[PDB]
């Protein structure tokens, strides 16, 4: 699916469950055999596409003022999306290691024949952007972002995580 | 027409008032207690020097004045704060004047005076004031008939920091160490990180001191910075950090017009910067002179002259002059009626 | 312990009064440490102060000797 | 553009596609560029963690969208709801509700003892500042501009007796709430007896 | 003119006469300006000065305590 | 039994308390020294105020160090003077007491006759003709019939005086005394101006002398033709002539066989060896005392009280006053005779 994002820009999102190839999909993340540039994040870890699109819009800034600190656009994005300063352990943590099948693959204002591509290079199934909730590992959502009780009595997970986005670069 | 005479002695400087209604100085004998380079004033040698020189002083009032003794509605003396000896030869002086001229004695406070002489010079009707002075760093409001302070140094007072800033660095003593300061920084041409220390509405100047004492000691042997560059970074970053607190009290209490008094008033830095803040946010700074807002004996008097014209008074046997008089215990009787 | 009686002779009745009337509103900063009662006889000007100590005493005759000297000097120039 | 701040200002956007408002710091011209930048910065960050701790403390905020180091803007949500002072305003002209009332007190004053047990003053607890959300009457608070961190029972006295004036210069057409809202502070809070001695000390401060 | 008269408290009497025959038979610096009389009684001294002027009459003060106290610091051993 | 006697030298801004011994040993000499600005005197009230400080610790000093106790203490000595009324007031007191606590008999002590005595006793000599020349004193002492009478002297004022007055007007430092400044730079001199010639018969003036090199010094030093340094080499070789002019008529009209000299200006060098070298043409020979004893100090009062003591005059504790010029004839030698 193609969501619109600020200035024009567009980004499109597909969702995978069951990947057969995911270390195959790592080691050529690694070494860049792929030529279209696509980012992989642990799925797990999104309660809604809205945190994806603060992240979008977090990317777009940084290359649209080329101030993009990592390699890549997409690069930039999934750590961007870990919410912490450390690259290294952003992209072990919140980008897909070896145990991430169920996994997110975006990309930047792409034409429908690169998702349809992209969806023939990956040995899974295709779900919507609605089972996030369904999907949604809180326990170490809240492990990892420190979030309180009490924050999740007056707010939910989703706002908490893109508070936390937001405001990485205020420590 | 009415005329009142205060007399001010809460610091080394000491001054003889005497004013009309209308905020304009017919005579101002005033006088310092020059100190020797290097070192300050005392209580014991500056009541000495007031002791020597007050009925000179007096003497010369009337000469310039040309007003005789029976002319004068009240006559008033500044109660304080301030150090006790002079404060206290004061007390004698007018409970001696008021015994044989037999006119009524009033108490003053200093920085209503200050505010209340800069408002009928500038012509302003309701502003939020700030008093910077030696020993006074503070932004003022008036609120149901008080005048309520909502900026408040809490550790020591601007003008006392510049003052032993300048006493590390040894500067000379004339006219003050903070126009010495000035000068000095009108040379300074490169800037210095300060940390921030505004906290609520109110800053702490002791903890700023020391640390520019500190940096001043690091980068003269070390040859880094200039003693100009550090007075102009130090009165930078202090004129913004004020800044920024008399705007929060411009949002605060919803104020428009600004006025500014006391001993760095003045200076030129601070109304620039003040006038350009006025301009961006459609305020009308007022602007300084000496011979209004250096401590002396005008603003007294005419502090004096507006608690006697509306009723309150203190008898001869209630002169009791006190080291700690706050501003807001005098009832601002004359702005409500 | 320590203590005298200081005499000023003045022009009438009214200068001495005066001037008892004008030291007698002055609190005493410390009255745990010093005291001070006086008298009026004629023109004589009696002032009996009694300190604890040797130093205090003295600074306090000192103080009070320079401001009757304000004081003098004030009636002198408007009597 | 909605509204322009004394230091910053808030304008009105669309975020991700969602109805957005953008609180923007936008550099004043009362610090030189460096010392501007360093500032600005600072505030920035502070006024994220002020807004991360009060979430962490239970109380109702707006929720943080995005933000953009090389702009200095805030992002937050829309929320729905209604002020104080208007609730105030309509039960001093046709009537005051006491449930309505008591309600609301309680409310806001189990909201300022969470939020003052945590060591973390605001400042400006003014009727302008926290909503009430429409359909869940929940009590939300904004305008973490004055906010500061302390341990200090003298800040939250403060805090207290400001609010009291506040709703003393907003007129008592709504009548006295101050007996609510002691009440109300005394039910919610553990260390309410020196925040009351310091609250009386101030008070006997201004009264004067 | 002006004139005190210090009567000073002491533990003995020989003390009083101790400071009597020290201070008393030294001669003072001029009889024209100033008087001094000097007597005891007890343990209790009654030292008399009187003079034209103030200032001294303070300089005698100053003199007659500071020697006062050097007498009692050297008794007092 | 070596009876000890206790005595006290107030005389000038220089403390001393002495206690000696028959022969003349010192048991202990502590003593103190007062600081003045440079181009001004030592005003009496601040070097009172300096005795009474240091009176106290300085007794105690020497009962310290002399390991006597003060009842082993036969007698009390006090310098009638001449001297400073107020040091020897303060001496005159605290003897008094002391006396009437211990019992011990006092005794009027002179300065120039100590001075000539502990001389003797230190430098061996005989019974030489004395030239005691000091800021206080300048005169030539012979014994004769038990008086030590005087034969020479300044008449106008001690030399002591005019060097220390043109020291002033040279502005040279007062540390460690501005005779010594003046020495030393008059070693630096190089160019000799002539000086009148002002002795009258066999004794000195100094007046006429020091208004001319006053002059002299004022001209030079405005049109910069010489150096301070000429000047003091031009005024040390004058006074050195005269001085050593008058001193070889007085030794010629006495019938000596040699002379001694003493005092804070005899502890020059350039004197001490021209006049050696003329007394050696005399076939005289030059008593010189250390620095020591040229100054004053407690322990030359001492030796001279003893001195008194032993032969049994005593001194009634009620006549325990003092002059401002105690003359050394008026007391007549007994222990000699
Ligand atoms: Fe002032």
């Amino acid at each position: 699916k193609v969501f619109n994002l600020d200035r024009g820009n567009t980004l499109s999102v597909s969702l995978f469950s069951g990947v057969t190839n995911s270390k195959e999909l790592l080691n050529s993340m690694l070494d860049g055999s792929l030529k279209l540039e696509v980012s992989f994040l642990n799925a797990s870890l999104i309660p809604d596409i809205f945190p994806l699109l603060a992240a979008a819009q977090k990317a777009l800034i940084s290359k649209s003022r080329d101030s993009l600190s990592t390699r890549t656009l997409h690069s930039e994005l999934v750590y961007n999306y870990s919410g912490s300063k450390h690259i290294t352990e952003s992209l072990k943590r919140c980008g897909i290691s070896e145990n991430t099948t169920y996994i997110l693959a975006a990309r930047f204002n792409a034409s429908p024949v690169e998702m349809e591509e992209v969806a023939k290079l990956i040995n899974g199934k295709e779900i919507d952007l609605e089972e996030l909730k369904t999907h949604a590992n809180q326990a170490n959502i809240l492990k990892h972002y420190k979030i309180t009780s009490q924050e999740l009595g007056i707010s939910s997970l989703g706002d908490a995580i893109v508070c936390r986005i937001a405001a990485r670069d205020a420590l | 027409k009415m005329i009142a005479i205060g007399f001010e002695g809460s610091a080394n400087k000491i001054g003889v008032g005497i004013v009309t209604l209308d905020g304009t100085i017919l005579a101002n004998p005033r006088h310092t207690y020059i100190t020797p380079p290097g070192h300050g004033f005392l209580p014991r040698e500056t009541a000495h020097h007031h002791l020597d020189h007050v009925l000179p002083l007096v003497k010369s009032a009337l000469e310039t004045s040309q007003v005789t003794p029976e002319e004068i509605d009240c006559i008033c003396y500044t109660k304080g704060p301030g150090m006790g000896a002079p404060l206290q030869v004061s007390a004698i002086v007018v409970r001696v004047l008021s015994q044989l001229w037999k006119k009524p004695i009033v108490a003053v406070n200093h920085c209503v005076a200050h505010i209340e002489m800069g408002r009928v010079v500038t012509g302003a009707d309701d502003p939020v004031v700030l008093y910077v002075s030696g020993g006074n760093t503070q932004v003022i409001a008036y609120s149901e008939g008080r005048y309520r302070i909502f900026g408040e140094t809490i550790d020591i007072a601007v003008g006392n920091c510049l003052d032993r800033f300048a006493r590390v660095l040894k500067l000379s003593n004339d006219p003050s160490p903070g126009y010495n300061i000035e000068q000095l920084a009108k040379k300074g041409e490169n800037f210095i990180d300060l940390p921030y220390a505004v906290k609520g509405m109110d800053v702490s100047f002791s903890g700023i001191l020391s640390y520019i004492e500190t940096t001043a000691e690091e980068k003269l042997k070390n040859n880094e910075c200039t003693p100009a560059d550090l007075c102009y970074s130090l009165q930078e970053t202090v004129f913004a950090m004020l800044v920024e607190i008399t705007e929060r009290a411009m949002a605060h209490c919803d104020k428009k017009d600004v006025l500014i008094v006391g001993g760095v008033g003045c200076n030129e830095r601070l109304q620039e910067m003040m006038r350009t803040m006025c301009s961006e946010r459609d305020g009308k700074l007022f602007a300084t002179d000496d011979r209004y807002c250096i401590d002396n004996g005008a603003m007294i008097a005419y502090t004096g002259l507006l608690a006697f014209v509306n009723g309150i008074e203190t008898p001869i046997e209630d002169s009791t002059f006190t080291q700690r008089f706050r501003t807001d215990e005098v009832h601002a009787v004359w702005r409500e009626k | 312990d320590f203590s005298c009686n200081l005499d000023v002779s003045f022009e009438s009745e009214e200068h001495a009064l005066i001037a008892y009337t004008s030291l007698a509103v002055d609190k005493e900063l410390q009255p745990d440490k010093v005291r001070r009662v006086m008298s009026v006889s004629n023109n004589k000007l009696s002032v009996h102060f009694e300190a604890i100590e040797a130093r205090l005493l003295r600074a306090s005759f000192s103080a009070f000797v320079d401001v009757l000297t304000l004081a003098t000097r004030t009636i002198q120039e408007f009597g | 553009l909605i509204k322009q701040g004394a230091e910053a200002r808030v304008f009105e956007s669309t975020f991700a596609g969602r109805r957005s408002i953008v609180k923007e710091r936008f550099s004043k011209k009362y610090r030189h560029p460096i010392l501007d930048a360093k500032l600005t910065l600072k505030r920035l960050n502070a006024e994220a963690r002020c807004m991360t701790k009060a979430r962490k403390l239970g109380v109702c905020t707006p929720v943080l969208y995005a933000v953009d180091t090389l702009l200095h803007s805030l992002t937050l949500e829309y929320i729905e709801g209604v002020s104080v002072k208007d609730i105030f305003l309509e039960f001093g002209t046709n009537g005051v509700v006491e449930e309505r009332l008591d309600d609301v007190a309680a409310q806001i004053g189990a909201a300022i003892a969470k939020l003052h047990d945590g060591g973390l003053a605001h400042g400006d607890l003014t009727t302008s500042n926290m909503l009430v959300r429409s359909g869940t009457n929940q009590l939300v608070l904004i305008d973490f501009g004055l906010s500061v961190t302390s341990t200090l029972p003298e800040d939250k006295a403060v805090d207290l007796y400001v609010l009291e004036r506040a709703l003393l210069s907003m007129h008592s057409s709504c009548g006295n709430v101050m007996d609510r809202i002691l009440t109300a502070y005394r039910k919610s809070s553990k260390q309410w007896s020196a925040t009351f001695n310091k609250l009386a000390q101030v008070r006997q401060r201004g009264r004067k």
